[PDB]
């Protein structure tokens, strides 16, 4: 509940 | 005219959404160096672990202070004016001022950045909540009819009844991903968390506070008693 | 005044002096409690990697652990013979009584023999004692055989960090929990595999 | 133990002293609630000395850290809090308490014979304090802090030949920096900290050499029984000593719920600008003193003129000194002086609340002119003295203290 | 001016403490080299204020900046290098006034009755110095000063349950740092301060309580002329203000000698590696205390036991407060006392300047048996003195002071 | 160890330019003199403010900056396995003579981490970077013959004049602190001279 809350907001697609 | 903004400190599901607003959205620029992520982590109940892996992105270690990389001087030079530190901005400006301008940005070609702000004219923040408000400009909008006072809502559905305004803020719409109420409730979480970094000894000050002034009446009442007594 | 009512003001005088000495206390816990030790000093530390295949024989390196010194020294083999000839003069020769991890050997206080890991601070009021490998000092006595001597009020140690007999020291040196990455490098502050 | 203090006794007077300064030392017994604050005073000031030992274990009087050091305090440091926001408001209390102690002062004629000595060394007291607290709001490093620091050092440099060298030399640098900062950290926390201890040892030494005065301006010393105690004197311990425990459990109550609930008071007891680092080269937009210091700061901004301004703002201080000579009544009490030492009274109590109220907010036209005339009213209240405190027509002062 | 004083002392006890304390106050005509001693401590303490108040405005009590701000006070601020020079001389100065101060009083018996008191306030004020001299020498933080605390402060850990603990929270932080740095700077610089005033303030008010011996030991106050002076005594002011006058010039002709010639005295007041910045990972291989804290240093180094070498040097400080009723002679004076005690007195002094002499040097072996020989001795000083002073035959006391 | 005697004469205005010299060219690479400033060091050593900035500062430094460096002392003790310390007070640390005896005594020992050793300091991280100048020294001491620009009474010149400026960094106040001492002395003697006349007068 608090990961979810607290996941950053920069999303990086990495191959594989 | 500044928004009130109802802030409860003892939410830990909202300060802790404001601590990731601020390390994600307001630690590029803004520091909050008199304050460590240990404690903050602690205060907010965040896990240590997941404080080191969600909200620390500047390599810093646990019990060290919210340093960021800009320097103020370098951020004065290229901004116009230094980010100042933001742990006790809610003690400088207040909870409600802080409301109200994270949420009057709107935009101004006039200015260096390609906005101005209501609450802080000619501020040479650049808009960073942007993509999240979306495109928020001086337009017109409905606001709800006043005379003198007398605010009209509508009897039965229990909403504003409305008339149209040409100088109010207005967020054009399908350009950020938050509807007005979610980057309200965005804001006020971020403002919160600022709240609680400006004064992180409130709720504990409140709790001894209390026990201080049970004792002071206990002890007022001995010492009462001991006076009118022995003045007789 | 007419007649004043002895024990009622004794007992108030009483109540209030133990209530008021009670806030005393409750005035005096923020003044006692902010000497605890800060979170400024609870910073604390993480283990420190160092090289150890440069030291050259009979020689020592300082490294910096915790805000400690660490003695890490590349012990010859004529002070690793002289050592079990010392026995005699130390107050713990197989370290029951001192700090150390429980995997290095009791004697030689190490992991392995060649090389001495040891917590450079005094245990009698804690200082770096000063490494002396010279055989026999004039000015540390002939049956010194190498080993550490405490500049403040002259603790001897061996080079196992092991404290002689009858020294203010009463403890043998701290000896680090500490680990052998390679055979040419350790770790400080992290315990050994079992 | 009554060996043990025979003891002490043929060594040390400290029976003598017990049965000449608490015990056997026969004060007025009808003090009020204006008599409080001669012990409250007393406590603010060890509150003060020892939080502010403790503030200096941690503080550090740099320009660089300063700041850092304060909010050091104010959480990294076990209850370093509390005692950060004791200091704050004890500052703040502490000018309450002594506010409030010269008004009584004012009220019953305290200053005037014997007890012009006794006004005086508290006038030095209030001047001490002043400087006192001055330096110590320098200390904080804040926007607030250097800015208003800034300004009153700027005030030295209006005295007109040697005004800019002795700012300078009060600075120790061509502005305010941290070498200033140093300095007035050393004389905020040792110089004038001793200096006013010696200055309130010699107050209450000069007060039990001449006695209290009472809220009916009575000389209980005229009526003695056949032990020679006043007959409207009791002794100050222990009647007088619970009376003042009660005083200070109730001051504690007050203080420690400012401390606890609202340390800030609204921005006056911590004003919110302070909570800004000091910049040099970004000055608020409206900088304000601390409020204990905003009267006499209206009436510096109500002299259009720099330099008469500044002689206005001491004098303003400088006229309490002469007081005990100004004031030409009779009778002490404000209770049996004519109705126009009451009426003056009166205007300025006024006068300096509406001064300290207009002063620590930005200029304002009714602003600026209700200052004016207020600081007319305070000058007036002192000038006028010796010639309103006897053309009035004053009551007969009663033989014995009434109650 | 005689209005003047007549005003003021129906207000102040002015003329009444001058003539009680200074004036009308009837000191033994006998006082010799010895007697210098008060006042010269009195003069060191307030030069030590003085010059202590002018370096806080220019030292940083932080690990980062304090041996910087040391430096900046030496190379930067005008004069600042002499201010700095003449308080580490007098802190040394103050221990030499202090230590001939003590031992005048065991020559002359001056801590026996009635001056019991006085010499339990003079060792109060002596446990304060070592305090103050301790803390402010791990100030500059040199490497003297960082390992020197660091030793001193694990003394505390000495303790077989609770040293540990105590020695952590007496330092704030699990090692010597900046924490402690900081608070042994509070400590030095206001409260240990505060104490001493204090402490002093208390120990010449006993001693003008039961009056001054004198180097015969004769009570003065025996013999009295018909107007009630004492036949051996005069008027502390001007005869004993002009003799201590010069006293105090001799005193400040060495103290500037030293200021401006010779400030580290081969060292020994300034000590060579304190003049390198404190390193937590390098302890000097010559790391002994300041000299006046080297007979002490000595003793703890005599006992091979930790424990017991911590409690060694605290009795070795503790027995002199007893010492007024170790004595048991029959006479005060060392002029007068048999020939135990003054080969005990000699055994003393001398055992003291030899712990001093080796506790100033690394550990040696003829230096370790003079250290445990010495220590015995200083112990036996006083632990026979109840013996030997009823042992010994004591010459009769004259009448009158000899001169 | 024994030390050779060195007279340092802080008056030699030369001496002390050429020592402030060395001490920029040779020593500040890895040494800071952090604790004075350029503006004092010109000033005490007669040195033109601009001449001092040509020909002293290399950092980049203002004339009034402290004599810091670059190479921070983390990194020094990395490399060196020992971090080079701030020499300011070193005079007043180690003495003139130990000095003088220090910079001498360096000689060349194969199997020390810098082919070096030192008599006065054994074991010491010192690289023996004035080994151009004085040569090679091999061990008694002796200097490799045209192995270095200077001959051994150059060298000891050189040595001399460096340390002579290490004894004024150490105490820039020295001679004012003399200067001082001597009217304060004369004032005392001729107060004591007045106090004694008084106290003999009241005496009688
Ligand atoms: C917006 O803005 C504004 C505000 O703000 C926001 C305001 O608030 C205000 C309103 C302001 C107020 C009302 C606040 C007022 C506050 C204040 C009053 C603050 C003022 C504080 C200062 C600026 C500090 C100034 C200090 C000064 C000028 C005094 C300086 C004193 C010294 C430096 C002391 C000198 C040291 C000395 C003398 C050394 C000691 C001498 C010795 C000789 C020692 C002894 C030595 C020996 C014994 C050796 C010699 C031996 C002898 C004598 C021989 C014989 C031996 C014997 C001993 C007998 C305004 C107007 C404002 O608009
Ligand atoms: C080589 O190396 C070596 C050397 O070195 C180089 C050496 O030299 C030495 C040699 C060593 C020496 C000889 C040196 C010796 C030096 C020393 C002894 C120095 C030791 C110094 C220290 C380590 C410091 C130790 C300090 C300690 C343990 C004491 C700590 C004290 C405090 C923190 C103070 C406590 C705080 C309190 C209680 C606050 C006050 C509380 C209150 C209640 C205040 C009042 C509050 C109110 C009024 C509110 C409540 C209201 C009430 C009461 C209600 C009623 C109202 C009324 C007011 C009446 C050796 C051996 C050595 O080998
Ligand atoms: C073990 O004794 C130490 C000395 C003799 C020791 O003389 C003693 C001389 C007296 C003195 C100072 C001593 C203790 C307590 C002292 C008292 C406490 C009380 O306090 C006070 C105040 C408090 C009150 C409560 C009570 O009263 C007092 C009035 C009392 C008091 C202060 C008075 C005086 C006492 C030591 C013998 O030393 C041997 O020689 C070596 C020592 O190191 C050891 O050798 C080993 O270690 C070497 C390393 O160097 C190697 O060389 C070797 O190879 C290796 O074998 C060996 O083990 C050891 O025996
Ligand atoms: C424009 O409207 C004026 C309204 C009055 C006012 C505030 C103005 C200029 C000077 C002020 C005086 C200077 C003297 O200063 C004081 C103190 C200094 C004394 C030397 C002289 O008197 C005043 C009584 C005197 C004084 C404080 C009283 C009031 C004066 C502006
Ligand atoms: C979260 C997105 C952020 C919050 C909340 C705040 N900031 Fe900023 N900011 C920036 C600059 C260059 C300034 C100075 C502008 C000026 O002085 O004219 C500011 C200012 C503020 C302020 C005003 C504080 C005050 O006392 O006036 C507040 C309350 C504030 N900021 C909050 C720049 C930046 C920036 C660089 C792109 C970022 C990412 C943010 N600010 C983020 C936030
Ligand atoms: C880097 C190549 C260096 C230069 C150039 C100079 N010195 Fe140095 N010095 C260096 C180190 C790594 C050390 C520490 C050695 C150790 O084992 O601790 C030193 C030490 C000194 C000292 C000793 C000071 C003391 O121990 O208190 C002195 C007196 C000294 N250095 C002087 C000195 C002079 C005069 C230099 C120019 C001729 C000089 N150093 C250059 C590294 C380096
Ligand atoms: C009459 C007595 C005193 C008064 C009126 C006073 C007043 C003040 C004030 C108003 C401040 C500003 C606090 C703030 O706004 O943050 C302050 C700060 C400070 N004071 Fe004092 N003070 C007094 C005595 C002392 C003493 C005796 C000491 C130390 C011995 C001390 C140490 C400090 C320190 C370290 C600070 C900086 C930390 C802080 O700002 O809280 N004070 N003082
Ligand atoms: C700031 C610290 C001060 C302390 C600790 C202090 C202390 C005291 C105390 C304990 C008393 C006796 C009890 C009482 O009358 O309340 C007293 C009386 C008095 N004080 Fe203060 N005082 C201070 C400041 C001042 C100031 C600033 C003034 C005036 C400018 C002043 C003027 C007087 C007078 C005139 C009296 C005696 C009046 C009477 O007897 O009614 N004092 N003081
Ligand atoms: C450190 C600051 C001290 C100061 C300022 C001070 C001050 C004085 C003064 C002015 C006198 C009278 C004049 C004189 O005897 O020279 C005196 C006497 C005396 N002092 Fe102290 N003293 C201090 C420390 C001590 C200490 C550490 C002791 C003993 C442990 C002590 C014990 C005595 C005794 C016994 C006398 C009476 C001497 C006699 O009557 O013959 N004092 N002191
Ligand atoms: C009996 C009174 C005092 C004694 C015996 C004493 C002793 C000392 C000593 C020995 C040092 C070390 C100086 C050095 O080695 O360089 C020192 C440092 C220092 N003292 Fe004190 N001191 C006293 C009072 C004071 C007071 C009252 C203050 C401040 C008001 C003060 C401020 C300082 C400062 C700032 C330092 C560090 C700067 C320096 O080392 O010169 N001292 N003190
Ligand atoms: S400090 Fe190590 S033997 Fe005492």
């Amino acid at each position: 509940a608090i990961a979810k809350r607290l996941e950053p907001v920069g999303k990086v697609c990495v191959q594989g | 005219q500044l928004d009130h903004v109802d802030i409860d400190l003892t939410d830990k599901a909202a300060m802790q959404d404001g601590a990731r607003t601020f390390a994600n959205y307001c630690m590029g620029c803004h520091s909050a160096k008199f304050q460590r992520y240990e404690r903050v982590a602690t205060d907010l109940g965040i896990p240590a672990d997941l404080m080191m892996e969600k909200l620390v992105f500047t390599g810093a270690k646990i019990g060290d202070h919210m340093d960021i990389g800009m320097k103020p001087a370098d951020a004065k030079t290229w901004f116009g004016a230094a980010p100042p530190d933001l742990t006790l901005v809610a003690r400088v400006r207040g909870t409600d001022w802080l409301y109200s301008y994270l949420r009057s940005f709107y935009e101004d070609p006039k200015r260096p950045w390609g906005v101005n702000n209501v609450i802080f004219p000619n501020v040479g923040m650049p808009n960073v909540l942007a993509p999240l408000q979306g495109r928020q400009v001086i337009g017109c909008k409905q606001v709800q009819v006043v005379e003198d006072g007398k605010k009209q809502f509508d009897p039965l559905t229990g909403t504003p009844l409305t008339h149209e305004a040409c100088d109010q803020l207005t967020v054009v719409p399908k350009t950020g991903e938050l509807n007005e109420a979610q980057f309200d409730e965005k804001v006020k979480n971020l403002v919160t968390f600022l709240a609680y970094s400006a004064n992180p000894n409130k709720l504990a000050s409140e709790r001894i506070g209390t026990y201080v002034l049970l004792y002071l009446a206990f002890f007022f009442v001995f010492a009462y008693l001991l006076k009118r007594e022995y003045w007789k | 005044n007419d007649g004043v009512n002895a024990g009622r003001r004794r007992f108030l005088v009483a109540a209030t002096s133990v209530v008021g000495a009670a806030g005393a206390v409750g005035a005096a816990v923020p003044f006692v409690g902010s000497w605890f030790p800060s979170a400024k000093a609870k910073a604390a530390g993480a283990p420190v990697q160092v090289n150890v295949g440069k030291i050259d024989p009979g020689q020592q390196i300082i490294a910096e652990w915790r805000g400690k010194p660490v003695f890490i020294v590349h012990r010859t083999k004529e002070m690793l013979d002289a050592l079990p000839s010392l026995e005699g003069q130390l107050a713990d020769p197989d370290s029951k009584a001192s700090e150390q991890p429980e995997y290095v050997d009791p004697k030689l206080r190490s992991i392995k023999p060649e090389l001495a890991v040891i917590v450079g601070i005094c245990t009698h009021l804690g200082c770096s004692p000063t490494f002396r490998p010279e055989v026999a000092p004039a000015d540390l006595g002939p049956d010194w055989k190498g080993g550490y001597f405490c500049p403040c009020h002259g603790s001897h140690y061996d080079l196992a960090g092991r404290v002689y007999k009858g020294q203010p020291a009463p403890l043998n040196l701290p000896i680090p929990p500490y680990t052998f990455d390679a055979d040419d490098v350790i770790t400080i502050g992290v315990d050994q595999e079992k | 133990m009554n060996k043990f203090m025979a003891w002490v006794d043929a060594r040390f007077p400290a029976t003598k002293m017990w049965e000449d300064h608490l015990s056997k030392y026969y004060a007025p017994k009808n003090f009020n609630f204006w008599y409080f604050f001669g012990s409250l005073a007393l406590l603010v000031l060890v509150n003060q000395i020892l939080t502010g030992i403790w503030l200096t274990m941690s503080f550090t009087p740099s320009a660089e850290e300063a700041f850092a050091s304060v909010e050091y305090i104010m959480r990294d440091v076990d209850y370093g809090w509390i005692i950060r926001y004791m200091h704050s408001t004890g500052a703040s209390a502490f000018f309450i308490v002594v506010y409030l102690h010269m008004f009584r002062g004012l009220l019953y004629g305290s200053y005037q014979k014997p007890r012009e000595l006794v006004w005086i060394f508290g006038m030095l007291i209030y001047l001490a304090l002043m400087a006192e607290a001055f330096m110590g709001y320098l200390l904080p490093w804040g926007q607030m802090s250097y800015w208003g620091a800034q300004v009153i050092i700027s005030l030295f440099g209006a005295i007109p030949v040697v005004g800019e060298d002795l700012a300078q030399w009060i600075r120790g640098d061509f502005l305010i920096s941290g070498i200033t900062l140093n300095r007035f950290f050393a004389l905020h926390v040792i110089a004038l900290p001793i200096v006013l201890l010696g200055l309130v040892v010699l107050h209450i030494l000069a007060l039990h050499e001449v006695g209290s005065n009472n809220p009916d301006g009575v000389d209980i010393k005229k009526k003695k029984d056949e032990n020679g105690v006043p007959l409207d004197g009791i002794a100050f311990h222990p009647y007088y000593t619970v009376k003042d425990i009660v005083g200070v459990v109730v001051f504690l109550f007050i203080f420690c719920t400012v401390i606890f609930f609202f340390p800030e008071m609204g921005g006056y007891f911590l004003e919110k600008p302070n909570f800004e680092m000091a910049n040099q080269f970004k000055t608020p937009e409206h900088i304000a003193p601390v409020w204990y210091f905003t009267p006499f700061y209206a009436i510096l901004r109500a002299v259009p003129d720099k330099l008469m301004g500044v002689v206005a703002m001491g004098a303003a201080i400088a006229v309490l000194f002469v007081l005990p000579w100004l004031d030409r009544s009779p009778v002490r009490s404000i209770r049996y002086k004519g109705w126009l030492s009451k009426l003056w009274l009166v205007i300025f109590a006024v006068s300096f609340v509406i001064l300290g109220y207009y002063g620590a907010q930005a200029p304002s036209p009714l602003g600026t002119t209700l200052s004016r005339v207020c600081t007319v009213l305070y000058f007036a209240f002192f000038i006028l003295m010796p010639f309103y405190t006897r053309m009035e027509k004053t009551k007969p002062v009663p033989e014995r203290v009434t109650g």
